[PDB]
């Protein structure tokens, strides 16, 4: 009942 | 779109720009917007009614955009402040259905090859600005990393009432007007 | 013009033959330059340009991040595809088929409007014989509201009595749609 | 031009330390490797290259992104190290194998005993000449006569005896050929002619 | 590790060839490389998930394929003389990896004509009595001569066991006619043992040269025996 997402990664 | 597949999805499209500053979070399936997260209101806005059965915590979008803000700052420094290049958008106006005078229809204004994602789309009727019955999509992604955006104008086409899609963009020398007559 | 600095992050999934082939490509883009990419076929971050080399090396050095990204094709793409099977992939909107003559009578326009999904086949027939020369079609047109449309023009010199048929096949149709335009006079 | 290694062959005495150098042009290059390839055989991954300095036994590989240099260090070189060493640079959608630097480790012959022996065929008139037990600094010249053949130097290792020796073989179909005149273009004044 | 077949092959100009590569079990990416003297390693193509992922700059007559068990095939539809090379395949778990595991290669020699193919003649030369006295060591020399192409593997066998200690084989053959490119080859090897070990007449010394020549499918109409894949050997026993 929920779409998953791809998490953004910090550059440092 | 070099990669060939039956279906392509973006889970999701994360956008952040210095001008504003503004961000955008959406999901796309086969090039259509499934939803956007209203970052200011912290609300998930589903674009297809059957998807409203789902729940998507808008905090995941805010967390992602905050990472984009951090990363964007790092890259402005590392690229010696290399700024975006203004592309010339392409605008096309057309009706959703075949035109029948007096029958309900929808005018569609496609603004393609948008970069950066900063645009003004306004409908005109006899020079007057039309606001009622106007809606638009978010910025929808393209595989060359430019954007497109579609504005709609519900209307009753009449024999003596014509319309203009007005688009303003830094890549344009002057505002571009695309006329439509029934 | 004002100067703008743009960052895009795209978490993209590719599917072929149902879920037989599933591929995840995560893209980090500065303005319009893709700088870092995670392709699940490759299994690690790859610098597309020098601007993305520090990030690629930094993320690749983190075991926990790498293993999370390696599992994301199954955790994100496959989970969401199951949701698509119940919704987007079940969306069937039958096309509205309309014929109207034009002039450049010497031109028939078959308007195929408001259908989903995109897969569609439109054919012109003159007296039950398919016309191939003189057929000019617009590209597939994305309305943006989860419907498509397409226009298929036929250059014609009609004899009185000729019946021109627009033949439309679409996954929402148990049998093709046929709309006829019958010439009432000789052009 | 993308990958450039030290050109010429390295002729190194056993026990010496060897330094291989390699330069790459594309600053965006992400990963770096050294491969080892024996003659007419296949390449084998030796080690990955890091800025900190990857050290595995007698081998050290290091990367300097500022000068865009890759290095390979071999301490205490052994005869078995003789091979071609390939610098391999990986960028976006391109993996470039260098042309390689060939390494030939020669043994340190403690007590040379250079001599030329004649060896008879086990199955019957035919014979070859064996120049052997000479010193690693001795070069053997391939004959310029079409009827007399001379092989290159060859290092054998009697492992159970910790004894290495050089040797070269020469033969000919001509009846005027004698082992005394065999190794005349290639000789030490102490060479024994029994 | 990686298994390539056939390991050696003689074809003629204009013929077709298909090489096979079984990657390391579980690996999904197979790459093909061409190894020639003077050019180094040249990339042909990489296969992953049964499709060609990347391609080099080779002509269209070079083609490849990958099956569902990740086994890969490489094909040349019309061979040129310049296609003679060691064809190497490399496997990695994932696509576009810099850490490759190479097979031993397929050694393909393309000829204009098969009348030039000859197996080696092998002779063993017994140690010199002078060497046995002056050094207390005994060197056997093995000569393989008159073979073409350079498709030989020389090995030493003592009392039925292959030995490596005290052996030196020429890394490259000599050309019996140094000008011709079709020149037959010669190769030498030495096996050095202690003088005491040689003077035991019960010890059995054999020089063994595996030659890879023509296949059964190759046609042969010359008078001499068909130069097929064969082992040619010579032996010695040792005197008192
Ligand atoms: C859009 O219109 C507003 C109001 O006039 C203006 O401030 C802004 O600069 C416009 N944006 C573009 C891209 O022209
Ligand atoms: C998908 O399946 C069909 C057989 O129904 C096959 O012909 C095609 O090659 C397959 N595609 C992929 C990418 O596996």
């Amino acid at each position: 009942a929920t779409p998953l997402l791809m998490q953004a990664l910090p550059m440092g | 779109e070099d990669i060939v597949a039956d279906h392509v999805a973006s889970y999701g499209v994360n956008l952040y720009q210095s001008y504003g500053p503004s961000g955008q979070y959406t999901h796309e399936f086969d090039g259509d917007e499934q939803f956007y997260v209203d970052l200011g209101r912290k609300e998930t806005v589903w674009s297809l009614p059957v998807l409203r059965q789902f729940r998507f915590d808008p905090q995941f979008a805010l967390t992602n955009i905050a990472v984009l803000k951090h990363n964007l700052n790092s890259l402005i420094k590392r690229s010696n402040s290399t700024a975006a290049t203004n592309e010339v958008p392409e605008v096309t106006v057309f009706s959703k259905s075949p035109v029948t005078l007096g029958q309900p229809n929808i005018l569609i204004c496609l603004v393609d090859n948008i970069f950066p994602p900063v645009v003004n789309i306004t409908w005109l009727s006899n020079g007057h600005s039309v606001t009622e019955g106007v809606s638009e999509t978010s910025f929808l992604s393209k595989s060359d990393h430019s954007f497109f955006k579609i504005s709609y104008l519900t209307l009753l086409p009449s024999a003596e009432e014509s319309y203009d899609c007005k688009v303003e963009h830094w890549g344009l020398d002057k505002p571009l007007l695309k006329h439509w007559e029934p | 013009s004002p100067e703008d600095f743009v960052y895009q992050f795209k978490g993209m999934c590719y599917f072929t033959n149902g879920t037989e082939r599933v591929r995840l490509v995560s893209r980090s883009i500065y303005n319009r330059e893709e700088i870092v990419r995670f392709d699940s076929d490759v299994g690690e971050f790859r610098a597309v340009t020098l601007l993305g080399l520090p990030a690629a090396e930094y993320w690749n050095s983190q075991k926990d991040i790498l293993e999370r990204k390696r599992a994301a094709v199954d955790r994100v793409c496959r989970h969401n595809y199951q949701l698509e099977l119940r919704t987007t992939l079940q969306r069937r909107v039958e096309p509205t088929v309309t014929i109207s003559p034009s002039r450049t009578h010497n031109l028939l326009v078959c308007s195929v409007t408001d259908f989903y999904p995109a897969q569609i086949k439109v054919r012109w027939f003159r007296n039950d014989q398919e016309e191939t020369a003189g057929v000019v079609s617009t590209p597939l047109i994305r309305n943006g509201d989860w419907t498509f449309q397409i226009l298929v023009m036929l250059e014609m010199t009609p004899q009185r009595g000729d019946v021109y048929t627009c033949h439309v096949e679409h996954p929402s149709l148990q049998s093709p749609i046929t709309v006829e335009w019958r010439a009432q006079s000789t052009g | 031009k993308e990958v450039e290694q030290d050109p010429g062959p390295f002729n190194v005495p056993e026990g010496a330390t060897v330094a291989f150098n390699c330069t790459y042009s594309n600053s965006a290059s992400q990963s770096f490797f050294w491969y080892r390839q024996d003659c007419r055989k296949e390449p084998k991954l030796l080690m990955s290259v890091y800025s900190s300095g990857n050290e595995d036994g007698r081998f050290t590989a290091q990367l300097n992104r500022a000068s865009q240099y890759i290095s390979l260090l071999i301490r205490d070189s052994k005869l078995s190290d003789s091979a071609t060493y390939l610098c391999v640079v990986m960028g976006f959608q391109k993996l470039v194998f260098g042309t390689g630097t060939r390494l030939l480790v020669s043994p340190n012959i403690q007590n040379p005993d250079p001599a030329v022996y004649q060896l008879r065929d086990s199955k019957s008139d035919k014979s070859v000449c064996l120049f052997t037990d000479f010193d690693s600094q001795t070069n053997v010249s391939q004959s310029k006569d079409s009827d007399v053949y001379i092989t290159d130097k060859c290092v054998l290792d009697m492992r159970s005896m910790d004894f290495k020796s050089n040797s070269a073989v020469a033969w000919s179909n001509k009846s005027d050929f004698a082992c005394a005149n065999a190794f005349n273009n290639s000789i030490p004044e102490d060479t024994f002619f029994p | 590790g990686v298994t390539q077949t056939p390991r050696y092959l003689i074809k003629t100009r204009g013929q077709q060839v298909t090489l096979s590569c079984s990657p390391i079990s579980g690996h999904r990416s197979v790459s093909w490389y061409q190894q020639t003297p003077g050019q180094g390693l040249q990339f042909l193509f990489e296969y992953f998930s049964e499709t060609q992922r990347n391609k080099g700059n080779f002509p269209g007559r070079f083609s490849g394929r990958q099956f569902s068990n990740s086994r890969s095939e490489m094909n040349v539809s019309t061979l040129e003389l310049g296609d003679s090379a060691l064809y190497l395949c490399a496997s990695s778990l994932r696509a576009e990896s810099g850490e490759l595991f190479f097979g031993e290669g397929s050694r393909l020699t393309v000829l204009e004509d098969l009348n030039k193919v000859f197996p080696p003649e092998v002779a063993v030369f017994e140690p010199s009595e002078a060497e046995i006295s002056h050094t207390q060591k005994a060197t056997l020399v093995c000569l393989a001569t008159g073979f073409f192409p350079d498709h030989v593997e020389l090995s030493w066998w003592v009392n039925g066991k292959e030995v490596h200690s005290g052996v030196c084989t020429d890394p490259q053959p000599l050309k019996e006619q140094p000008a011709l490119n079709d020149s037959r080859y010669a190769l030498s090897s030495r096996l050095r043992v202690s003088a005491t070990f040689w003077q035991n007449p019960r010890n059995h010394f054999r020089c063994q040269v595996q030659f890879y020549g023509l296949s059964e499918n190759d046609e042969w109409t010359q008078d001499r025996a068909k130069p097929v894949t064969q082992i040619v050997s010579a032996e010695a026993w040792g005197r008192a």
